[PDB]
RNA sequence: ACAUACAGGGGGUAUUAAUUUGAAAAAGAAAA
RNA sequence: GGCGUAAAGCGCGCGUAGGCGGUUUUUUAAGUCUGAUGUGAAAGCCCACGGCUCAACCGUGGAGGGUCAUUGGAAACUGGAA
């Protein structure tokens, strides 16, 4: 669970131009913004606390797509902690769909490692060396964070939904459920696995991604 | 629209293959596409329409591209529940049911698509247009909105021996 | 025009098909050399050699010869190449000493698979499963990249086209590239339809 | 009546047409017979599943319109009914009560006169027997070394015939239903065609 | 309040011309 | 089946005839539904049975056919009256 008196600033809207999906779920109208009603935010956290748990006891993992800043380090220090995988920086535009050729992407972090013990300093000439060291910088940079992604995961955790387009749009077409935390104009409204809460700043962020971090970690502790 | 799905051993059927051009700078470069639908025989047709240089490629990337697009199709020994007009493009096909042994009466790609839907028994007639894109999915957009009977009688509450079958 | 790259890799990494001297007459040994490689085209109908090479030291000449069919230039235990250089003796007025070796992977040299694939299409084969069985059975031994282009009356074809099915690296350019190249032409009945194969293989 | 070749015609279909030794050269008759003949069509495939029924039988195809029109008046189910009403024939029951070696011995057979229903002479081939009728074989032609020499070879009398050898004499007993008719022509692929 | 793009009419910009009759780059797979 | 651009919205009003018309209550019965009787000839279509050696054909019997007429009911809707 959470409480209410926990969210100090872990409440409010980015008002200018909401989603008329989201009139259920705000409290009133208070300096301009939208506030976002906490007695179903905290309810919906525990839901997803349940719903993160049960599915996952099978070879499990979460996905923690986080690719805005203030929102990037979160995922980053937290997943981690969990014992999970992330993408804190540039979600592929194909990766969940397209996972038959970023396969040799998930692999080619290995293969520069697998160069490294058995002849890679200057056996080549210089103009290949720190090619692939800018290399292996991107392919650890623009990949995101995961390493021993075998299969497709089974859930999947976006942040900030309203600009990862993407995102919600390989795991809507892969029929694997979304957890988002819902901002203004996220279009789920027909998913009940949403968090209904504020992305705005680093703690707003935090202290409900850090719930469903270790929202899995009781799903391995006592069934396996 | 979800995930690959290689349950039965389907069977594949080709529509059609066009050869489409791209006028560049020189001549032109032309692919062939191909339509292809795939269906198991038990309900669960589905198609694609994929394209490539050559054309057994193409037929075999639209098989690979068309086992994502499968349609439930709920059907009553080997007939449609009842009878629909599915609508696509300008493209819509009129699907009537029927009575075993009067074999699918159907055109050039609504009969493609409907008899290895399993459903071996309809009156099919293709108003509109006659596209065979817009013609199959406009009969794939009639199976897809297709009511069952204990699906109806469990959405809304009224169940067995409450309406008429 | 693409040259070819034979052409441009001989005397780079690649040898020549000809190691002997001659300065003062040198006709009258590249001459003989091509009156032997054409005795050595005519058991080419059966055999299946990609190249031979010349090596006149002094006298006699340890000629090496490169069959992908290594058993059928010899004969039995050896006779066919006796008899053989009795007729290349006989047909060059000098000495020769036949110098075989058994090439496999046979596969992954342009002129076996070159006099291959004209010969599934002097025997009205269609190019294009030919020409995809040859490039996928030299990517199942392991290649590096494989272009074939077959061109003029294709399959019998009124107005000449050049079909290339190009698969992976062929860099011609990179010239550390020992890229083996073909061209092998196939009589058909509908004229005359030169094969173009051009491996690279690191 | 057809009167040509029925192996010629029985290459094309792909089915046997007299029943088993079609063997040798199983492609397709012709100058283009065995050079990789392509595929068919959808009326290809409607057009030879109504020859492998036409061709089997033996009839024109406004006997098999006129006997596909009065298979439509029946109430069942309407490519079998049609196949029910076909095998009542009076040529493939004298064929199918093994009174013949083949169905053209038996058009033969019966056009010519040598068989009776119930003791009246009926010289053709497209009667359509009732069920529970008796097929006489006429008592003056009765030695004839056709039929007891086809009669001598047991061939497979089905459940809906009883054929009593001795006295030559068979009765019609069922309709038959659709398991026991010829197997090797699928019945949906008649009732596309004559909606076509 | 600050940026870079697109929306439409208010009213902008006329260097100084002339074009050629008729056929041949067609186009294709179901399997091994 | 259409009418923005494909053929297609009168250039736009004022309006006559005509077409349609908000809610409730009572009543009637022209539309409407339901029933009976008369009638829609025979031949024909369709179904079934018999006679031609089967069929075509022929015959018998039933079904079907009207915006029909007379008449007994029902009143929710459209119409008439309050």
């Amino acid at each position: 669970m959470k409480q209410l008196l926990e969210a100090g600033v872990h409440f409010g809207h980015q008002t200018r131009r909401w989603n008329p999906k989201m009139k259920k779920y705000i409290f009133t109208e208070r300096n301009g913004i939208y506030i976002i009603d906490l007695q179903k935010t905290v309810k919906k956290v525990d839901e997803a606390y349940n719903f993160l748990k049960q599915v996952s006891e099978d070879g499990g993992q979460v996905l923690f797509v986080g690719t805005k800043k203030q929102a990037q380090e979160s995922v980053k220090s937290e997943a981690e902690r969990a014992g999970q995988f992330y993408i804190n920086q540039r979600w592929l535009g194909g990766l969940l769909t397209n996972y038959k050729t970023i396969s040799k992407r998930i692999k080619r972090i290995s293969e520069i490692e697998k160069m490294e013990e058995d002849g890679l300093f200057e056996v080549l000439p210089k103009k290949e060396v720190v090619e692939l060291k800018k290399e292996y910088d991107r392919l650890i940079k623009f990949l995101g964070g995961i390493r021993d992604m075998k299969s497709m995961p089974q859930a999947l955790f976006v942040v900030d939904p309203r600009k990862e387009r993407n995102a919600i749009a390989e795991a809507r077409k892969l029929n694997i459920p979304i957890v988002g935390i819902v901002d203004t104009n996220c279009d789920p409204d027909e998913i009940d696995y949403v968090i209904p809460a504020n992305d705005d700043a680093i703690r707003a962020v935090k202290l409900l991604t850090a719930k469903m971090a270790d929202a899995i970690l009781e799903g391995q502790q006592g069934v396996s | 629209a979800r995930r690959e799905e290689e349950t039965k051993e389907f069977e594949e059927r080709v529509v059609t293959i066009n050869r489409v051009a791209k006028v560049v700078k020189g001549g032109r470069r032309f692919r062939f596409t191909a339509l292809v639908v795939v269906g198991d025989k038990n309900g669960r047709v589905g198609f694609g329409t994929g394209k490539a240089q050559e054309v057994p490629e193409a037929i075999k990337k639209a098989v690979e591209a068309a086992k994502k697009d499968l349609v439930v199709v709920p059907r009553v020994e080997g007939t449609t529940p009842h009878t629909i007009t599915g609508r696509y493009g300008s493209g819509s096909v009129f699907m009537k049911p029927a009575a075993p042994g009067t074999g699918v009466i159907a055109g050039g790609p609504v009969r493609a698509v409907l008899e290895l839907a399993g459903i071996t028994d309809i009156l099919s007639k293709s108003l509109g247009s006659n596209t065979p894109i817009n013609m199959v999915r406009a009969t794939i957009d009639g199976l897809q909105n297709l009511k069952n009977a204990e699906d109806v009688a469990k959405l809304r509450g009224k169940t067995v021996e409450e309406l008429y079958n | 025009q693409k040259i070819n790259p034979i052409g441009l890799r001989v005397g780079i990494i690649r040898d020549w098909e000809a190691k002997w001297y001659a300065e003062k007459d040198f006709a009258s040994l590249l001459h003989e050399d091509l009156k032997i490689r054409k005795f050595i085209d005519n058991e080419l109908k059966e055999a299946s050699v990609s190249h031979v090479e010349i090596e006149r030291a002094a006298n006699r000449i340890n000629i090496a010869i490169h069959t992908g069919k290594p058993g059928m230039v010899i004969g039995k235990g050896g006779s066919e190449i006796e008899k053989l250089r009795n007729k290349l003796n006989a047909l060059t007025d000098k000495k020769v000493h036949i110098n075989v070796i058994e090439i496999k992977k046979v596969d992954l040299d342009a002129r076996l698979v070159a006099e291959n694939i004209a010969r599934q299409l002097e025997n009205r084969a269609s190019f294009r499963r030919v020409q995809k069985q040859a490039i996928t059975r030299a990517m199942k031994l392991g290649a590096k990249g494989i272009k074939t282009q077959v061109s003029g009356r294709l399959g019998g074809a009124d107005i000449a086209r050049a079909e290339q099915y190009s698969e992976g690296t062929v860099p011609l350019h990179t010239l550390r590239a020992d890229i083996d190249y073909a061209h092998a032409e196939a009589d058909t009945t509908y004229g005359k339809l030169g094969v173009k194969v051009w491996i690279y293989r690191g | 009546r057809f009167r040509g070749s029925n192996w010629k015609k029985s290459r094309r279909l792909g089915i046997s047409l007299s029943g088993t030794g079609k063997e040798k050269r199983p492609y397709a008759p012709g100058q283009h017979g065995p050079n990789q003949r392509k595929k068919l069509s959808e009326y290809g495939l409607q057009l030879r599943e109504k020859q492998k029924l036409r061709y089997l039988y033996g009839m024109t195809e406004r006997q098999f319109r006129n006997t596909f029109d009065i298979a439509g008046k029946k109430f069942g189910v309407h490519g079998e009914n049609f196949m029910i009403l076909l095998a009542s024939r009076l040529d493939a029951v004298v064929y199918s009560l093994g009174l013949a070696r083949t169905r053209r011995q038996a058009r033969q057979l019966v056009n010519h006169g040598h068989i009776l229903v119930d003791g009246k002479r009926v010289d053709i081939p497209s009667y359509s027997v009732k069920p529970g009728q008796t097929i006489s074989v006429r008592e003056k032609s009765q030695k004839l070394n056709i039929i007891v020499e086809s009669v001598e070879i047991n061939n497979f009398v089905p459940e809906y015939l009883n054929f009593d050898a001795d006295s030559l004499t068979g009765t019609f007993v069922r309709l038959p239903e659709r398991s026991e008719l010829p197997a090797e022509i699928n019945e949906q692929l008649i009732v596309e065609y004559y909606s076509r």
